[PDB]
């Protein structure tokens, strides 16, 4: 179908700045307008920008001070948008989107996270959930800043049952978070259960074989 | 917010048979039709409308025949273009409704019709009153010139075929009620040419006969012009060579009456 | 600056069942009002544009009506896949503002939870503190009481509670309770206990376990 894919979110230092990008596939990317659209924790959804086809007119909310900043390369079918000046209130999810007359979004991205804090970012550690017809196991990612930390399972081919919970904010201002899976406990030692954790804004990949305890 | 070309409103007579609303956008930022949607209002109904994204047009089944010009669109034009049948029946004030990205715009044209049927008051007021005047003053020829059985036998009936002709022509809007009402007249006042020569001679005949025929000739091929298509720019010779002819009777009336009396 | 409004906020239907989501701008926008969902997860996909016209490859069960200022975004026959927030957009005025979103929950048949506790990994015992986990598996409603027994003293202000959103296959939540112990204290003990009260559960369910046994 069509496909849109942004990248470039990460934690920053407030004042800093990011350059976000969007890879368009499956349409005529020079033929449709594009916008960004940000997604505040809070969960309401703020149009930030447009850009015309041409790449020639951009537009604008009064809301972002011109601080943001349009372009597409038509040759690479790449969209951008440059992000200066950055404040907390800058935080959100970032989605690129395709878009028609009225500003119709008929397509957008799965978003790219920009987190903005004076905080510096701290990895994971994470830690085995072990089990003890059905057993679950589990991943205890603990102590990590900012959000978000991405969990797949056995590489991403264990999908079914698993729960990925929402991080919740400690008393140090660090984060916590536990993934689950529900497996048949028929299979452990003739299967292997690996956890897959990566905080991109620490470069912390950890891939956790969960093993029932000795 | 969009700004347009400001036109307060188009007149269209019976022979207009494609019909434009205009609405033209000055300042459009667009760059492909996607970005773009024109919604065409008429009495509160959605009458036209064009999806740039799916570039679907859907019209109603009461304006089946209305478009706009896709190619323009871009350009600022988004006028629109319906068959006269659609039009004359949905006289009012239109309205077109532009959208772009994050700008729109909306502007309002009403449509008024006037009838002027064929030619205007004025040249279908002459037209027939010269090839009346003109056979009427024949008639006093006629009663002087007796007071042929011929020439009242073809008398009595060109009285009657321009009757005839004068009332064919002068209802409707441009029939071929008209266009023979007209030719009935033309031929008419085309056998009155004979009948005027049909006296029995002086320098003061062979002149009025030969204006009169220049005349005719300038008043039929003065007519092969017009009797093509509703809104003819080419009155003024029809209208000239039946005022000559009416007049070369003139001439007629009077010179005969200076002859039955001296002799 | 035109301002858009949803109502409800929130809502609980029972699938199979219609539903009417409200939307009112500031100010008149003809039929320029688009809507889209967003299951948790995953990014918003549009439903309707200018008001009413559906989109390729949406379930026939979405339309939108309204025109002016009032719209509705009407769901007939509700499916547990529609558990979900839904967002109308204004088309016309300046800027392209969003709705302040409806959330969509699905009602269903009460449901026990599976719980399962897990003692802590010796890796984090090493790293100086004890991390003891309660799940809570698949169920329904969402209310759930948590208490953490250690020797059978109940222990405050240690824990820390997540819910799961909602599923839209089964329409369950699930939920994890973290307590957290030093080394030392965890040490000092030989019983843990997690203390599980739900609706549907006739009794409350403890999981329980001696240290390192
Ligand atoms: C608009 O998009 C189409 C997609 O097929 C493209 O081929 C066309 O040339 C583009 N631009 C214009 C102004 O038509
Ligand atoms: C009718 O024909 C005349 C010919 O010049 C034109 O100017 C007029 O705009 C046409 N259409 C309408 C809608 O009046
Ligand atoms: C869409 O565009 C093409 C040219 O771009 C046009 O010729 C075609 O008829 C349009 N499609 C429909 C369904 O009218
Ligand atoms: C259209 O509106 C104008 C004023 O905006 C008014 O004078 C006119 O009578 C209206 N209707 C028609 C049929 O022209």
């Amino acid at each position: 179908e069509v496909k849109l894919v942004e990248s470039g979110g990460d934690l920053v230092k407030p004042g800093g700045s990011l350059k976000l990008s969007c890879a368009a596939s499956g349409f005529t990317f020079s033929g449709y307008g594009m916008s960004w659209v940000r997604q505040t924790p809070d969960k309401r959804l703020e149009w930030v920008a447009t850009i015309t086809s041409g790449g020639t007119y951009t537009y604008y909310p009064d809301s972002v001070k011109g601080r943001f900043t349009i372009s597409r390369d038509n040759a690479k079918n790449t969209l951008y948008l440059q992000i200066d000046s950055l404040k907390s209130e800058d935080t959100a999810i970032y989605f690129c989107a395709r878009s028609l007359a009225g500003n119709a979004m008929d397509y957008w991205g799965q978003g790219t996270s920009v987190t903005v804090s004076s905080a510096s970012t701290k990895g994971p550690s994470v830690f085995p959930l072990a089990p003890s017809g059905t057993a679950a196991l589990g991943c205890l990612v603990k102590d990590y800043f900012p959000e978000p930390v991405t969990v797949s399972w056995n590489s991403g081919a264990l999908t079914s049952g698993v729960h990925t919970f929402p991080a919740v904010l400690q008393s140090s201002g660090l984060y916590s978070l536990s993934s689950v899976v529900t497996v048949p406990s028929s299979s452990l030692g003739t299967q292997t259960y690996i956890c897959n954790v990566n905080h991109k804004p620490s470069n912390t990949k950890v891939d956790k074989k969960v093993e029932p305890k000795s | 917010q969009l700004l347009f070309n400001k036109t307060k409103s188009v007149e269209f007579t019976f022979c207009n048979d494609t019909v434009v609303i205009p609405c033209f956008v000055t300042n459009m930022e667009a760059q492909n039709t996607t970005e773009v949607y024109v919604k065409w209002k008429f009495k509160g109904r959605d009458i036209y409308t064009f999806d740039g994204a799916l570039n679907k047009s859907t019209v109603p089944t009461d304006f089946s025949s209305a478009k706009i010009e896709v190619s323009q669109l871009l350009k600022g034009d988004a006028s629109l273009k319906m068959d006269k049948s659609d039009a004359v029946s949905h006289t009012g004030n239109y309205t077109c409704e532009v959208t772009e990205l994050t700008r729109e715009g909306e502007t309002i044209i009403e449509l008024k019709y006037r009838v002027v049927s064929w030619f205007s008051p004025n040249e279908n007021i002459l037209i027939v009153i010269f090839p009346i005047f003109a056979i009427l003053l024949f008639w006093g020829q006629f009663g002087i010139k007796t007071l042929t059985i011929a020439l009242l036998v073809a008398g009595l009936v060109i009285t009657v075929i321009v009757i005839v002709g004068a009332i064919l022509f002068v209802p409707g809007e441009y029939s071929l009620k008209n266009a023979t009402g007209l030719g009935l007249i033309v031929t008419s006042t085309g056998i009155l040419i004979l009948l005027h020569y049909y006296v029995f001679l002086t320098s003061f005949v062979i002149a009025i006969l030969v204006i009169q025929v220049i005349a005719y000739i300038l008043a039929v091929v003065g007519l092969s012009l017009c009797i093509a298509a509703c809104i003819p720019m080419h009155g003024p010779l029809l209208i000239s060579g039946l005022s000559i002819l009416a007049l070369a009777q003139l001439l007629g009336l009077v010179y005969m009456k200076f002859v039955a009396s001296n002799q | 600056d035109i301002v858009m409004t949803q109502s409800p906020a929130t809502l609980s239907v029972t699938p199979g069942d219609r539903v009417s989501l409200s939307c009112r701008a500031s100010q008149t926008i003809s039929d320029y009002l688009h809507w889209y969902q967003q299951k948790s997860h995953e990014s918003p996909r549009l439903l309707i544009k200018f008001a009413s016209q559906s989109i390729s490859g949406i379930p026939s069960r979405f339309s939108g009506s309204g025109s002016g200022s009032d719209f509705t975004l009407s769901i007939n026959s509700v499916e547990p896949e529609d558990v979900g927030v839904y967002y109308c957009q204004n088309g016309h005025g300046f800027p392209r503002t969003f709705g302040g979103g409806t959330k969509l929950e699905i009602k269903r048949t009460v449901a026990a939870p599976s719980v399962f506790i897990f003692p802590p990994s010796d890796e984090q015992l090493k790293s100086g503190t004890a991390s003891v986990v309660c799940l809570l598996n698949n169920f329904y409603p969402r209310e759930a009481k948590v208490q953490w027994k250690v020797d059978n003293a109940l222990q405050s202000g240690n824990s820390q509670e997540s819910v799961t959103e909602q599923d839209s296959k089964d329409s369950t939540y699930s939920l994890s309770s973290t307590l957290t112990l030093s080394k030392a204290d965890y040490e000092k003990h030989k019983v843990y206990a997690c203390e599980v009260t739900h609706q549907g559960l006739s009794s409350p369910v403890t999981k329980s376990f001696n240290r390192g046994e």
